[PDB]
């Protein structure tokens, strides 16, 4: 029975996400050389992936383990949807915020240099969490309270909210993160032309892991809302949902493997 | 010449000193430490009402 | 160093006036400022305070909301705005310097004063009202308070001032033991934390005047009635 | 706690002035200026602008402020006073690139600076100065360089070379040989913590302030990309 | 040259023989029997966090409550250590300050650094603001250390290899002390202020009579530059810290090394040194960002102060021994018990 593979995979996923995002949090708490206004965004990302592995992954795993049946209260399904939609969206907006941070660091380099504090860090990090709450809030506004909302399963169901929340959470941040990394890369080319290598490699890894985790989910998910008649396999919907959460395990890796001071700490 | 001249005079000035045997001089540091050990809040941490550097 | 008050004179009661005080020869922005009354032939009475950089303001209840105190550091200037007035308000008003940090002496310098003529608290008491005495003799003057002035930090917030005839007051002692700068070693003070003494080891003709105690444990600041020394 | 409350408030007034100064201390770039006795750095400072132990030259480019510290009356044992400059945005090292026997001493100084344990993080901007004199000496054929750098005749102009229009093959081989003799030092023990930015410059060129501005912009880009983990 | 150099070498050998003739024990033998300092924990009771750049120096007022601290931001700050209040912040004329002192009265503080001038600031002005009373200009290399004897005279140390004593009213060198060969790094006054001792980038320390202007004794045994120096509280021994990673203690009276303080894993230079009020503890501040507390009789490491993120640059124990403060290139000071 594949529910056992979903349990084992769920425990491995929760382990990987909790461990990896704890390594971030403990390192930036303990090493003052890591405690930079640049790394503030990387902690804010890891914090979303920790809350997602605490407040959301265990119930998603338990649901998938009982074959996608929901057997708990309807308001717990509503809470779990609002919690998932916020913490998923916080993770994505934190990837987008890191991409603004890296762009300003190359586009306007003298203003960025360790002058950090209220205006960039606290405005932009606050905007990620607040805007994630704003995306999630229509779930606790009770759009699930409509007729025919069968309690035997847990999901979003409003076509309009699914389109607009997908549009806001994936479909605007994906172009922003792409154009910001393209403009960051082009900014380094302008600089190497004007003054008359690792950055040429890492931006493909950052963008690749984002697109591979989140394009399959958000395209499948918006396909259902655009097309109720489309015969999406339920196991596809499961698999792309799992693949969305794989991002929370890759985030610790991608935002600290390349960084020389995290590399220096993890050499110990 | 004045460089070597002032060296040999300064060296004579340091040669003619009434140096004392190190056992006695060491014992005097040991005696001073004992005599003032009661008076040293780093050596003997005082109770919190006497320490002006209390916690908030 | 100078403080020079301006405005004053005749007021009809329901009217209004603005006192100004102009500072020179000191770094005015660094000091908090106080205004102090002296009603005619009566003791001192504090009215208002502003901090360095205006961050705190206090008033006596006899003036709260009815007077307002204001500042102009770029012009080394202090103001008091008298929104409506009474027979209760005729006094000389002194502009007074103060600065607060560990070991500082606030109230150390006072302006010449300007006269305005109109057409719980810690109670502070001096048992004496006058003492007749001659030069070279020693004296004591005593003061007592309704609350102890000994704070838990170990300070004792008692200030002693002398005013000579026709002068503004001068600081003698800022906390019971601490003698001011530029005053004779002849003055010395001490106390229990609820009753207090100012002592003079030997008098001189320069000591003739009225001696005021004042607390600075908490606002409103309160003076004793003042003890005269007479020849 | 009335006096302590006022002492805390003036401590806050000080912290406001410290944070107002943290802004300018962050915003300005500090540059240690170094060179031999025969170096022309005392002319470079005029190009920047237009018993005392240190000189501060102030200049700006594109509204970015530079303080350049030419270390003044000090002895020839830098190993102690140099530790102060563990802060700086860059070192600027200035050399009479003018075929001296003393060019070997300038290479020994550059090696001593580049390998100093307190300077491991700090980039050197490198000015090969007075190259108008190098051009005059080499065009006159009175240059001696192989006679005390016994590898110039074996060395040849790199494809890295980008000479100015009309510069002679010997003049260009000479400037780039001297340039590479410094880079042969920096590339040996440099590990990407710090970089060397060589330039060719003369007693009168205006571009020195732009050379500094461009190279601090590069040094700051490398610092920012290191903080991002992107370089 | 040679005819005097043979007498100089003879006298150096004679002095070494005289030191050796006095070596009837070692302090490690005399103190072998006494009980150790039981290992001392200390906790950061205050942290002072105003400075914009690396702290180079700090000094306590005689009241054991106020302290003054200097940094490359170009500021002195005076701290009420009990409340953590900033009592004054003084903008310096040169950013590159390397040293700092109180007058024993608390009326004045002094600075010096890479501008060779020693600047003296008057705290007790009628005008309320702190201002420079005088600039002592006659040094020809950086000031490394300043100490007041009283409000009218200060002893100073420099990279020009001299120490000098000044009259503050005149602004003039009342005496100059010249026997050092390297940059003089630090001073300490004896408790009576009749003597002072200094160490100077030539692995040697010199004792001087303030009142005569002459070197009285010379001390050697370091492998490298002396950064730090401090009298033991009885006033007739002193300790030094150096780039060779050893602290070392000497008597004046026995005129030689008593103890070396080192441990095999301590590879790095000592920036600063001080003693507890009994003399029983050395405290030494190091590169590798921490302080070691030593039993100044037994030479055991009695404890560690671990709180700093960058180089510990200075130490000072209050005159009543009630605390130690550490300053650092991390721009903080921390106060310990
Ligand atoms: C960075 C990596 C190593 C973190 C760990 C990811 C692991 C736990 C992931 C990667 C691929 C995942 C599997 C992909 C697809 C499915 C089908 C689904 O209907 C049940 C769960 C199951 C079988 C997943 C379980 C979890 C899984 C094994
Ligand atoms: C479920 C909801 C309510 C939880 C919201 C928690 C949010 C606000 C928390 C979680 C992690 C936090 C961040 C963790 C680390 C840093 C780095 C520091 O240099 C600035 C603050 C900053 C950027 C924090 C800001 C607030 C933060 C983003
Ligand atoms: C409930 C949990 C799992 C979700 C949030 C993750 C945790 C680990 C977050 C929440 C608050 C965060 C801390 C808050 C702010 C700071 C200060 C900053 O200078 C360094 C990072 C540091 C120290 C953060 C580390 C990570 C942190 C502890
Ligand atoms: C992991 C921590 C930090 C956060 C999540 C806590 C979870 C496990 C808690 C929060 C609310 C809880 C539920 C609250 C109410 C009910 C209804 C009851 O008839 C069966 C148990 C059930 C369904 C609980 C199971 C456990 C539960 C889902
Ligand atoms: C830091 C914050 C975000 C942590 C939140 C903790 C989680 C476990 C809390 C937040 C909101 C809570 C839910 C709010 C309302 C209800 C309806 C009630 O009839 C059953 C329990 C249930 C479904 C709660 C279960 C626990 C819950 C999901
Ligand atoms: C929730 C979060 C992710 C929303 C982010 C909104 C984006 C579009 C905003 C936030 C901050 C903005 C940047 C702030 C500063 C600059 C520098 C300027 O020279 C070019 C534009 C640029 C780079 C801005 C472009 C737009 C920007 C990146
Ligand atoms: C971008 C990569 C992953 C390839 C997939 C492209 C996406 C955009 C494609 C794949 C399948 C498509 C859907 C297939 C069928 C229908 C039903 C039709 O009546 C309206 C359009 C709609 C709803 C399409 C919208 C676009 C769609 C979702
Ligand atoms: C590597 C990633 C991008 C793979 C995922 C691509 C997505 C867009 C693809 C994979 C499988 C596809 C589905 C396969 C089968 C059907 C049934 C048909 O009646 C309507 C379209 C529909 C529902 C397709 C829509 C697009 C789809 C969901
Ligand atoms: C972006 C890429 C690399 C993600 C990983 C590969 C994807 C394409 C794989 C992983 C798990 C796979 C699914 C697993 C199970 C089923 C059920 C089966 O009856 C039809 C195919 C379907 C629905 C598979 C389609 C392809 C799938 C989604
Ligand atoms: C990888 C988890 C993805 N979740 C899936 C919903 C779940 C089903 C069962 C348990 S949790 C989405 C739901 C839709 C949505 C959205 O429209 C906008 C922003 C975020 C999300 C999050």
């Amino acid at each position: 029975g594949q529910g056992a593979a979903a349990l084992v995979g769920g425990v491995l996923l929760i382990g990987a996400v909790l461990a990896g995002n704890s390594l971030v949090c403990v390192s930036v708490a303990t090493e003052r050389a890591l405690q930079t206004p640049t790394n503030s965004f990387i902690v804010s990302l890891a914090a979303a992936d920790l809350l997602l592995a605490l407040l959301v992954l265990p119930l998603f795993v338990y649901s998938e383990v009982q074959g996608g049946a929901w057997l708990l209260s309807p308001r717990l399904c509503d809470a779990l949807m609002a919690m998932d939609v916020m913490l998923c969206t916080a993770s994505i907006f934190n990837l987008c915020a890191i991409s603004v941070d890296r762009f300003v660091a190359v586009a306007v380099p003298l203003r960025y240099n360790r002058q950090g504090g209220s205006r960039r860090q606290l405005l932009l990090i606050g905007a990620t969490w607040l805007l994630s709450a704003a995306v999630a809030a229509p779930v606790l506004c009770g759009l699930n309270d409509v007729r025919g909302r069968d309690p035997a399963v847990c999901r979003l169901e409003d076509r309009d909210y699914v389109v607009y929340s997908s549009v806001c959470s994936f479909f605007l941040p994906c172009p922003l993160m792409l154009l910001l990394y393209w403009a960051t890369f082009r900014g380094l080319q302008r600089w190497e032309v004007a003054r008359r290598r690792k950055a040429m490699r890492v931006l493909p890894v950052v963008v690749g892991a984002f697109l591979l985790c989140w394009t399959p989910f958000f395209v499948v998910h918006i396909t259902q809302a655009l097309c109720p008649a489309c015969s999406v396999p339920p196991r596809l919907v499961s698999a792309v949902t799992w693949l969305g959460y794989v991002n929370s395990a890759l985030n610790p890796v991608i935002y600290t493997v390349f960084n020389a001071e995290f590399r220096n700490v993890f050499r110990k | 010449i004045a460089q070597a001249r002032k060296l040999v005079e300064q060296l004579k000035m340091e040669a003619n000193i009434d140096r004392i045997k190190v056992s006695k001089a060491a014992a005097d540091l040991m005696a001073y430490c004992e005599a003032h050990a009661k008076e040293d809040p780093l050596l003997t941490p005082v109770p919190a009402s006497e320490n002006p550097f209390r916690e908030k | 160093v100078q403080l020079v008050e301006s405005g004053g004179g005749l007021v009809q009661p329901g009217g209004s006036r603005k006192l100004s005080c102009s500072a020179s020869g000191f770094a005015f922005s660094s000091f908090g400022m106080h205004w102090v009354r002296q009603a005619p032939e009566k003791g001192l009475e504090w009215v208002a305070y502003i901090s360095s950089g205006s961050g705190t303001i206090y008033y006596a209840d006899t003036v709260k909301g009815r007077f307002t105190i204001s500042r102009d550091d770029p012009k080394n200037t202090l103001f008091l705005q008298m929104t409506s007035l009474r027979s209760e308000d005729t006094a000389m008003y002194y502009c007074v310097r103060s600065i607060y940090y560990y070991g500082s002496s606030p109230f150390d310098f006072w302006g010449q004063g300007t006269t305005l003529t109109v057409s719980s608290d810690i109670v502070m008491t001096q048992a004496t009202s006058s003492v007749p005495v001659t030069p070279g003799e020693s004296v004591s003057i005593s003061c007592r308070s309704s609350k102890s002035l000994l704070h838990s930090n170990g300070n004792t917030y008692l200030y002693w001032f002398l005013q000579r005839p026709g002068q503004s007051p001068q600081l003698l002692i800022y906390r019971m033991s601490n003698l001011a700068s530029g005053v004779p070693d002849r003055f010395s003070g001490s106390g229990s934390g609820t009753a207090f003494t100012l002592t003079i080891s030997r008098l001189e003709a320069e000591d003739v005047g009225v001696y005021y105690c004042m607390q600075h444990l908490e606002y409103p600041l309160t003076f004793g009635a003042g003890t005269k020394l007479e020849l | 706690s009335a006096e302590d409350k006022a002492a805390v408030e003036r401590s806050k007034m000080i912290e406001k002035q410290l944070q107002k100064d943290k802004q300018v201390y962050r915003a300005t770039h500090r540059l240690l200026l170094l060179g031999a006795d025969n170096s022309g750095k005392s002319t470079i400072v005029k190009q920047m602008r237009i018993t005392s132990g240190i000189f501060e030259t102030k200049f700006q480019v594109d509204k970015v402020n530079f303080h350049m510290f030419d270390v003044g009356a000090q002895r020839d044992e830098r190993r102690k006073w140099i530790q102060c400059f563990n802060d700086v945005t860059a070192i600027i090292f200035v050399v009479d690139s003018s075929d001296y026997n003393r060019l070997q001493e300038a290479l020994n100084d550059f090696k001593s600076i580049w390998n100093n344990r307190w300077l491991r993080t700090i980039s050197v901007i490198l000015f090969l100065n007075k190259q108008d004199l190098l051009a005059e000496k080499v065009l006159a054929g009175k240059s001696k360089i192989e006679d005390y750098f016994p590898e110039f005749a074996r060395y040849t102009t790199p494809e890295d070379a980008t000479p100015e229009p009309g510069e002679d093959p010997r003049v260009t081989r000479a400037k780039y040989f001297i340039r590479d003799e410094f880079l042969r030092i920096s590339t040996a023990s440099g590990d990407g913590r710090h970089y060397c930015y060589p330039h060719f410059t003369c007693s009168v060129d205006t571009e020195n302030a732009r050379r500094i501005f461009n190279d601090v912009t590069d040094i700051i880009i490398k610092m920012n990309l290191r903080d991002c983990g992107l370089f | 040259l040679d005819q005097l150099r043979q007498e100089a070498e003879q006298l150096k050998n004679q002095i070494r023989d005289a030191r050796k003739a006095c070596a009837d024990a070692t302090l490690s033998q005399i103190t072998n029997n006494i009980d150790p300092v039981g290992r001392i924990q200390m906790r950061t009771r205050r942290t002072l966090r105003g400075h914009l750049a690396k702290i180079y120096a700090m000094h306590w007022g005689t009241d054991s409550r106020l302290l003054v601290s200097a940094s490359q931001d170009g500021k002195l700050i005076i701290w009420d250590s009990y409340t953590t209040n900033k009592v004054h912040a003084i903008p310096l004329r040169s950013s590159w300050v390397m040293t700092c002192a109180y007058a024993p009265s608390g009326n004045y503080v002094a600075c010096g650094g890479l501008d060779n001038i020693c600047s003296i600031y008057n705290l007790k002005t009628r005008e309320g603001n702190v201002r420079v009373s005088r600039e002592l200009a006659g040094h020809t290399g950086y000031l490394s250390c300043c100490r007041f004897l009283d409000d009218n005279q200060i002893v100073t140390s420099s990279g020009d290899t001299t120490c000098a004593l000044w009259d503050i009213e005149t602004g003039q060198q009342t005496t100059t002390f010249t026997g050092h060969t390297g940059d003089v790094m630090s001073l300490s006054l004896a408790p009576d202020t009749r003597l002072f001792v200094s160490g100077a980038c030539d692995a040697s320390a010199k004792l001087w009579d303030v009142r005569e202007g002459m070197c009285r004794q010379t001390f050697t045994g370091h492998e490298s530059d002396i950064n730090a120096i401090c009298f033991f509280p009885n006033g007739n021994a002193f300790a030094t810290g150096s780039d060779d990673a050893t602290c070392r203690l000497f008597d004046l009276r026995a005129d030689q090394e008593l103890m070396t303080y080192s441990h095999d894993n301590i590879i790095c230079g000592i920036t600063s040194v001080s003693f507890s009020k009994s003399g029983r503890l050395l405290l030494a501040g190091y590169d590798d960002f921490n302080c070691n507390v030593w039993d100044a009789l037994k030479a055991d490491r009695a404890g560690v102060l671990a709180g700093h993120d960058n180089r510990v640059s200075c130490l000072g124990v209050t005159d009543d021994g009630m605390a130690v403060a550490t300053g650092s290139w991390d721009s903080f000071l921390k106060i310990w018990n």
